[PDB]
């Protein structure tokens, strides 16, 4: 038995009107999420957005929806983000490479797919599963 | 400085 569930990584950053003190020139949010109508906070126990060394506090963490963070800077970089499960047994986290990129004359809204695939779930996590817009092939 |  193979279950397969759906997540939305994401971001939207806009162009600041004004900078601000330190010369942060846009606001952004990045997020994680279910596909409309799942709410994976049923098989999700956290969310961790590793930043960049320049924000503080860099290792944020949401363990409840919605698990995001907004932020404002002046530029785009490259953030491993790490969804770690309600699973008792392995796998209990996948992790992504995501792009959080800037556009310098206006607004960015980028969505990207992830497909994630557990083999034999426990009886409990299956649920969980299931529970968030799971499927089973 | 775009992209750090």
């Amino acid at each position: 038995c193979t279950v397969q569930v759906r997540l939305e990584l994401g971001h939207r950053a806009q162009l600041r009107k004004k900078p601000t003190t330190e010369g942060f020139t846009h606001d952004w949010m990045v997020f994680v999420r279910g596909p409309e109508q799942c709410d994976i906070q049923h098989f999700v126990e956290k969310v961790v957005f590793w930043l960049h060394d320049s924000f503080p506090k860099p290792r944020r963490v949401c363990k409840e929806p919605p698990y995001k963070v907004e932020e404002s800077g002046y530029a785009g970089f490259i953030m491993p983000i790490e969804v770690h499960f309600k699973n008792k047994e392995e796998p209990r986290k996948v992790c992504f490479t995501y792009d959080l990129f800037l556009n310098l004359e206006g607004k960015v809204n980028h969505l990207r797919c992830e497909k994630l695939t557990f083999n034999n779930p426990t009886t409990e996590f299956r649920y969980k599963l299931l529970r968030a817009g799971g499927v089973m092939v | 400085a775009a992209r750090k």
